[PDB]
């Protein structure tokens, strides 16, 4: 009683979408996490006592 | 004359069973009968699929 010509594949691939957005997302909350974490104010030492 | 001692495969020697003889099955499956009334063969069913 769906009246919905396909829905199952249509299903599928907007979860499929919803999974690549989290995905960048969560890379591009990554890259500014590491931009604002240690910007040598907070650290006040490197890693490794040669880099920046 | 005649036998008096006639051989029996149907009487067990000890007491544990008593005929050695297996009944055989031959289908004969009973069910409830609950015949047919079939009133909806009159009218007129079309199946739809959605709405």
């Amino acid at each position: 009683q769906g009246d919905i010509d396909s829905l199952k594949p249509k299903i599928a691939v907007n979860q499929a979408k919803q999974l690549k957005r989290l995905e960048d997302e969560m890379v591009v909350q990554q890259l500014m996490l590491g931009g604002i974490s240690n910007t040598k104010a907070q650290r006040t030492n490197p890693r490794v006592p040669g880099h920046g | 004359s005649t036998p008096n001692v006639l051989t029996n495969v149907a009487v067990s020697h000890s007491g544990e069973v008593d005929s050695l003889l297996i009944e055989k099955f031959n289908g004969k499956v009973r069910e409830q009968y609950l015949k047919g009334e079939n009133l909806l063969s009159h009218f007129q069913v079309e199946t739809v699929t959605g709405t």
